RNA sequence: UUGCUCCACACAAUAUAGAUGGAUACGAAUAAGGCGUCCUUGUGGCGUCGCUGAACCAUAGCAGGCUAGCAACGGUGCACUUGGCGGAAAGGCCUUGGGUGCUUGCUGGCGAAUUGCAAUGUCAUUUUGCGUGGGGAUAAAUCAUUUGUAUACGACUUAGA
RNA sequence: GUCAAGCGUUCAUAGCGACAUUGCUUUUUGAUUCUUCGAUGUCGGCUCUUCCUAUCAUACCGAAGCAGAAUUCGGUAAGCG
């Protein structure tokens, strides 16, 4: 899950007597693996449709990567999860160079500021935000400024002897 | 949130040079010089043009951020005190029993010593502090005059002159008997 | 009368900048920060070492004091032009920090040989140096 | 790697200090910690003040001379931080007790010997900027520690005399540091050169 | 020379253990200067010496040596486990035993 | 019934929480410092360093023998000694000079074998005893008797050539 | 403890506080029958120690429908009675 992938699943509700050819339904859908993702997909068909596993067929499964892997990214995510006493709908921003980037920052952030698990959590739309203003988030909007610049004080240096002989700096 | 970079500005005039070590701020200005250790807030002190300095917070939390503003406004406050000073002045403020302040020597302490608050038999005494100066006014009757480049010192002086004549077991919404900060100001402004 | 504030200068997390990979694949190697992801990541693009374009945390990186002109978000063939243009490698070579690098792996590849060598030379060097003190 | 290691505890952080001088009391080094009035403990000082005000309230309510023993010093605090984190009842922690020994100052020997920190102990490394923390001598003081003027004296004698001896270390590095500079550019140096020395 | 070492220096520190049972058979090593499971695999089948003092000279010698072996390594910081031809006594617990550097490989 | 202590060296017995090249000395800060240099001597200017001790010192020679020179007047061991500093437990640190060896800084000569293909292959430091030869000093405590400032008995406080 | 209809010469909340509702305690009494029926001496008082704080007094304070006096509400506090 710190490598969650993202899918396309088309699954299709099959072909009985009256009906031959139906509709091919298809989700994107983020998940460590594709039996992960055909389990999430028939988790949100039986949300949407009157449809089941059992009376339904996997068409497709393909891994979708990023089109542009190292390219700098604003995204906002639209994300419904349930809280101990509701369900809220939230909108998040998030800045990184990929989708399942995003979706992973997404998914520790919820369980950190929200203490959502994964089971609590459907992403509603994730949809890179093609230009600057439109940058709703003011903890994304800092990052957008002309020649941004900034230092790291209080480097920290690990040790790999118990014992040091120098009484160490912070400088940086 | 973590704000990238808050910065404030510190604008210095001309009589006045400001040296800041680490976080150890000495303003020596025409009245006289003032040192403030700052070493428990963590920013950054730089100079623009002899005439401005920044003060910075990288990284910084809301508390952070908070401190920053602090940090400007108290060695605004060591300029203007060394620049132009500080002046608070108290009146006395009694009913029946006439508030006698005088100022003292016990061991070279210099003390302001009060009598007869509320018809009392004790004896109050207030340490002046370093810098303080203690004087009494002319054609303001019952006004004391604590000044001085500190305004932590004259603040904090005219402070305990005032809890130090606080009424004991009295409806105080009617025994307002007291020495009270009446003009905060400076010792030489216009 | 001079007001004196310290200076403080650090590296700053820019465009240009100039990383030294600590841990992972590359691992020793140069790269340069390419954009700012956040706080605590931003891209690097190190072509000459061979340093793919990634997304990295900077607890991965140790910041260099060399910094060179670069545009934001400069894609590959841009920063191994620009790089090469400002001769970062000829910088970096030159420094303190790199050459205690070199020498700490020039120590690791010695052989019991040149470990014998290297004892028979410093005790050639310690006579002269013990010369000079005593007459210095 | 030495016969002993000698800790100065300052600045470092009393249970992150205590758990590493453990695990080496036990695995067979032999620790003198120094300077245990300048250890640090986390949190504010009236924080920590409650905290030994709460240690200090439990005793054996039958005989207070056979209660836990609320011992004051630094060094004390220090040494029942680091009980606790050995099995003392047995003869092999009762051994690795032994093998430790705790100071409040820099007394002889040590004050001619190297000192050494524990970097995992740090507080500027361990510690977020902003975060509170408490000097054990000035909680010691708070809750009985009689010696605290006189541990500053003496580590105020102890470092004009250190100093004095730095002075001349920075002395005689200089013309050692000047020396080796001669001794470069040789047909010797350039050949110690080609080997990384 | 001045030294004349040709063993690197460890710790017995432990036998293998549970949270509460031990296991005399098989004791954990600390090695110096090894703080890595794949940098402790060079010692792997290397042969150890606890070396020790007795007040009765059984063969002309009043040192005598227990010898082992390192078998795996333990964890992920450098300690080896090893076994010896009669078990380590637990009094050795924090003691010093020689690593040799036979059999040899590079 | 030649007792006690100290010093040195001969041999024994007890052992050892565990020698195996060196515990290698600023202080302070860590949103700062170290070092070097310069001046106006400061909370100064300039340069440089860190990114770990992965260092530095030390390290060649029968467990390190015997011997011959060259260069230098350095390094180092042991005792003798001069002067000083150190009381936090100093019991150490820095010196002055003369001996006394050694030196791998450089170049030579001789020896090592059979411990038979590994078996720590014994080289450390506390207690003691006893032997020998070189100094030094020449007491108390307790019972018993006694006191009553003490006291169940012990103990305590007094006295007695 | 919350809520505040209402009382408090006007005024919900100085002090109170209905109709509701959330708790804590184990110094009451029930509920239970787990331990003891080859026996754990069963009421109260006397004596004596310690502990708790939900503080009556004493110390320092905040509030009042506290002018003074005398009270009332509340805070830290079990040091001492
Ligand atoms: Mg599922
Ligand atoms: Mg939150
Ligand atoms: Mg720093
Ligand atoms: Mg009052
Ligand atoms: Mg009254
Ligand atoms: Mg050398
Ligand atoms: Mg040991
Ligand atoms: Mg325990
Ligand atoms: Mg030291
Ligand atoms: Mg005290
Ligand atoms: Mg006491
Ligand atoms: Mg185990
Ligand atoms: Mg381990
Ligand atoms: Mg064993
Ligand atoms: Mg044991
Ligand atoms: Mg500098
Ligand atoms: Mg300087
Ligand atoms: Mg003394
Ligand atoms: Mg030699
Ligand atoms: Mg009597
Ligand atoms: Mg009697
Ligand atoms: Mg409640
Ligand atoms: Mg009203
Ligand atoms: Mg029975
Ligand atoms: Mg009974
Ligand atoms: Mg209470
Ligand atoms: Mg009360
Ligand atoms: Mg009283
Ligand atoms: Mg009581
Ligand atoms: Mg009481």
């Amino acid at each position: 899950m710190a490598h969650f992938k993202e899918y396309q699943v088309i699954g299709r509700r099959l072909p009985t007597e009256s009906v031959p050819e139906p509709k091919l339904f298809r989700m994107r859908i983020f998940a460590s693996n594709e039996v992960i993702a055909k389990s999430r997909y028939w988790y949100f068909l039986q949300k949407l449709h009157k449809v089941k596993k059992a009376s339904g067929e996997i068409v497709s499964i393909n891994q979708i990567n990023e089109a542009h892997p190292t390219k700098v990214k604003n995204f906002g995510v639209w994300v419904r999860y349930d809280s101990r006493s509701g369900t809220h709908n939230m909108y998040k921003e998030i800045r990184d160079v990929s989708r399942v980037a995003a979706v992973e920052t997404l998914y520790q952030d919820m369980a950190a500021r929200h203490r959502a698990r994964f089971r609590s959590i459907h992403i509603l739309k994730v949809a890179e935000i093609e230009k600057t203003a439109d940058v709703k988030r003011q903890y994304v909007k800092q990052f957008l400024t002309k020649d941004l610049k900034f230092p790291l004080p209080h480097r920290v240096q690990k040790s790999t002897k118990t014992f040091s002989y120098k009484r160490p700096s912070t400088f940086y | 949130m973590k704000y990238i970079q808050t910065e404030q500005q510190i604008e210095v005039p001309e009589g006045v040079t400001v040296s800041i070590k680490s976080r150890i701020v000495k303003v020596v200005g025409p009245r006289g010089t003032l040192t403030k250790n700052l070493k428990h807030i963590d920013v950054t002190f730089t100079k623009v043009n002899n005439q401005l300095i920044k003060v910075a917070v990288h990284n910084g939390g809301r508390k952070h951020v908070a401190a920053l503003r602090t940090v400007k406004s108290l060695v605004d406050n060591m300029i203007t005190g060394v620049t132009k000073g500080y002046k608070y002045k108290m009146r006395y403020v009694y009913a029946h029993f006439p508030i006698n302040v005088n100022i003292v020597e016990k061991d070279g302490a210099k003390f302001i010593e009060v009598r007869n608050f509320l018809g009392d038999k004790k004896i109050r005494n207030v340490p002046v502090r370093d810098g303080v100066t203690i004087e009494f006014s002319t054609n303001v009757k019952d006004e004391i005059v604590l000044s001085g480049n500190s305004v932590e010192d004259v603040s904090q002086n005219a402070a305990d002159l005032q809890q130090i004549c606080r009424v004991r077991n009295k409806d105080i919404r009617k025994f307002l008997d007291g020495i009270y900060v009446s003009h905060k100001g400076f010792i030489t402004e216009d | 009368t001079d007001s004196i504030v310290k200076a403080s200068n650090w590296r700053l997390v820019e465009v240009g900048r100039v990383v030294l990979i600590k841990k992972g694949q590359s691992a020793g190697k140069l790269a340069a920060i390419v954009e700012i992801i956040d706080q605590k990541k931003v891209l690097i693009d190190g072509p000459k070492a061979g340093v793919p374009r990634q997304a990295i945390n900077l607890g991965q990186v140790v910041l260099t004091p060399l910094t060179f002109a670069l545009p934001r978000g400069a894609r590959t063939a841009t920063v191994s032009k620009k790089w090469a243009a400002a001769a970062v490698c000829e910088k970096w070579a030159a420094s303190s920090w790199a050459k205690k690098i070199a020498q700490r792996e020039r120590r690791a590849a010695l052989t019991d040989f040149e470990r014998f060598q290297v004892m028979v030379l410093r005790k050639q060097k310690r006579y002269t140096v013990k010369k000079a003190l005593a007459k210095a | 790697v030495e016969p002993v290691v000698v800790i100065d505890g300052k600045g470092h952080l009393v249970g992150r200090l205590a758990s590493v001088v453990a695990k080496q009391l036990l695995n067979g080094q032999k620790i003198v910690v120094v300077r245990a009035e300048e250890l640090n403990i986390s949190g504010e000082f009236f924080r920590n003040k409650l905290k030994y005000h709460d240690f200090l309230r439990k005793a054996t309510a039958f005989n207070k001379t056979r209660g836990p023993f609320h011992f004051r010093a630094p060094s004390r605090i220090f040494y029942k931080a680091l009980r606790g984190m050995v099995s003392h009842k047995t003869a092999r922690g009762k051994a690795a007790l032994e093998r430790l020994k705790v100071f409040e100052g820099i007394p002889p020997p040590y004050d001619k010997k190297k000192r050494v920190v524990v970097p995992q102990a740090l507080r500027v490394l361990r510690l977020k900027p902003g975060r509170k923390y408490t000097t054990l001598g000035k909680l010691s003081t708070s809750v009985g520690w009689k010696y605290e003027d006189v541990v500053a004296k003496l580590e105020a004698k102890r470092k004009v005399s250190s100093a004095e001896y730095y002075a001349k270390k920075r002395a005689f590095t200089k013309k050692v540091a000047s020396a080796n500079a001669t001794a470069a550019e040789s047909d010797v140096a350039k050949q110690l050169a080609a080997l990384g020395y | 020379a001045e030294s004349h070492r040709l063993y690197v220096k460890g710790k017995h520190l432990s036998y293998q253990r549970s949270k509460r049972v031990n296991n005399p058979n098989v004791s954990l090593i600390k090695i110096e200067g090894v703080a890595t499971p794949q940098d402790a695999q060079f010692y792997l089948g290397k042969r150890i010496a606890y070396v020790y003092r007795a007040s009765k000279e059984v063969r002309g010698s009043k040192i005598r040596v227990m010898w082992g072996k390192v078998t795996r390594t333990h964890g992920n910081s450098g300690v080896v486990r090893a076994t010896f031809r009669n078990n380590l006594p637990a009094k050795t617990f924090g003691a010093s035993v020689r690593i040799f550097l036979y059999p040899s490989n590079i």
